[PDB]
């Protein structure tokens, strides 16, 4: 059992990765599991003294470096939709629209060293390919960007937190300063690169499903034609506030 | 506010009308139902002095803005409805290019279960082989903007509006209004920001009824203010989302 097997196993029972199954799902999760496996019946013994996580259950089979592969952002989530963009755009270093084998094996070995975990460059192959086989939904050979959002445990889109009532001048501007606030995260005066990409991003995602990293790209081009007044690629505050409606130009 | 409460359902009306028009006397009685939630309005108008001596759209506004639809982003902005039970005075001068005005004044409020709207209507300077003594107006009727302000001083709202009535040789007669609403209680009520009501209109006839008069059925909506920011958000979303 590497951790590519168990997780083809598992996502049979947690078809909408809820990151769980029920409980009754367990005993045939198990028989699965035996097709020494005698950890097992240990293992059921472990918490059988409503839902059962997958670090529960991973934490009796697969190795350390499993679970961190599959766990380490789970506990320490990301900033904010830019720090992904940041990653995303960092590691997808040829601009494809797609993360590769060999690209997504440079954003490992960065994040074991970062950690302070050493691991033989064999190890990394074997996890840069057991990550592939998880993630890569439509077994094309590569990454596409929600299957980064799903290893790094992205949260929820930022903008839907604020409503269509508060249609107050002072209510449209308190929403305006906060989500600038958000994006701005070098606190320029401006969306600059993957300051644009996060907030195109999660903007888009308001009205149709998670986009593909082609789309992001093709999507900020048209933002920045809809909204770039100085045509300098970054979108200057007073730009994004006119283009939002805001009556009093900052 | 406590007036919207009342427009919940489905709310009886009447409307009574006295008018003059150069010299003609004529009565009209109406009544019918509105139904806010939906932007509806279902009246039947009956002119009880016989033979209605003008058009009957060229009555259609004279003869309950309170059953206007305000979208939740909006309910801040509806006077009509914050002025109730109380109700409000509704006074226009309705001028008729290359002719005729009217000049009306109406209360508007509940009396009892019932919205009641009491007109009186005077009109003066009509010619006589004109499109309005002379009949020559389509019975249709088009749709039109209504464009509120606030009226801080007066506590109500300063409204304008043109509306373009068919006339039958395929040119069209113009009707411009000017309107003030004020309040009849003391109580305070809602100052809206500026906007207007989006309205359609559409005249038909009653099969069994000898009388000379006007069934109407009315839908309106509130519109034209700037909702919360995520309304900008999610509608340049849509449009870049085009032919891509
Ligand atoms: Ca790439
Ligand atoms: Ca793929
Ligand atoms: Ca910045
Ligand atoms: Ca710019």
């Amino acid at each position: 059992l590497d951790a590519a097997c168990f997780w083809q196993i598992w996502q049979r029972f947690d078809k909408e990765e809820k990151g769980y199954i029920r409980e009754t799902e367990l005993d045939a999760f198990f028989d699965h599991l035996l097709a020494e496996e005698n950890v097992q019946k240990v293992k059921e013994q472990l918490m059988t003294s409503g839902r059962i996580l997958m670090k529960e259950l991973a934490s009796m089979f697969l190795s350390e470096d499993e679970n961190f592969l599959l766990f380490f952002r789970l506990e320490t989530p990301l900033d904010n939709s830019v720090e992904f963009m940041q990653i995303w755009r960092k590691y997808d270093a040829d601009s494809s629209g797609f993360i590769s084998a060999a690209e997504l094996c440079n954003f490992l070995r960065d994040l074991f060293l970062h950690h302070k975990k050493n691991i033989s460059e064999a190890e990394l192959e074997e996890y840069t390919s057991t990550m592939m086989k998880i993630f890569d939904k439509n077994k094309d050979g590569r990454l596409d960007l929600n299957d980064l959002a799903r290893i790094l445990a992205l949260q929820e889109n930022f903008l839907l937190q604020f409503k269509m009532d508060a249609s107050s001048t002072e209510e449209r501007k308190r929403d305006f300063e906060k989500i600038f606030a958000h994006y701005d995260v070098s606190k320029t005066g401006a969306l600059e690169g993957p300051e644009v990409d996060g907030f195109v991003k999660d903007m888009m995602e308001l009205v149709q499903p998670s986009i593909s990293g082609v789309d992001l790209d093709k999507f900020r081009e048209i933002l920045l034609r809809h909204c770039d007044v100085n045509k300098d690629g970054k979108i200057q505050k007073s730009e994004l506030a006119l283009c939002l409606g805001l009556k009093i130009n900052p | 506010s406590k007036g919207e409460e009342l427009f919940t359902g489905v709310v009886p009306i009447l409307v009574e009308l006295d008018g003059d028009v150069n010299g003609h006397k004529f009565s009209v009685s109406g009544e019918g139902e509105g139904d806010a939630t939906y932007g509806k309005l279902t009246l039947k108008f009956i002119c009880t002095t016989g033979k209605l001596p003008v058009p009957w759209p060229t009555l259609v506004t004279t003869l309950v803005q309170c059953f206007s639809r305000y979208p939740d982003h909006m309910k801040r902005h509806d006077f009509f409805k914050s002025a109730m039970p109380e109700g409000y005075v509704q006074e226009r001068t309705i001028f008729f290019k290359d002719d005729g005005n009217y000049k009306t004044r109406a209360e508007v409020k509940f009396e009892g279960d019932t919205l009641v709207n009491r007109i009186e209507l005077k009109g003066i300077d009509f010619k006589e082989d004109g499109n309005i003594l002379g009949h020559k107006l389509e019975y249709n009727y088009n749709s039109h903007n209504v464009y509120i302000m606030a009226d801080k001083q007066k506590n109500g709202i300063k409204v304008n509006f043109k509306t373009r009535h068919n006339i039958e040789d395929g040119s069209v007669q113009l009707a411009d209004h000017y309107q003030q609403n004020t309040p009849i209680g003391d109580g305070p009520v809602l100052l809206p920001d500026n906007h207007y009501l989006s309205t359609q209109s559409a005249l038909s006839k009653d099969p069994n009824e000898k009388r000379d008069h006007m069934v109407l059925l009315e839908f309106v909506t509130a519109a034209g203010t700037m909702a919360g920011i995520i309304g900008n958000l999610r509608h340049m979303a849509l449009d870049m989302g085009n032919e891509i």
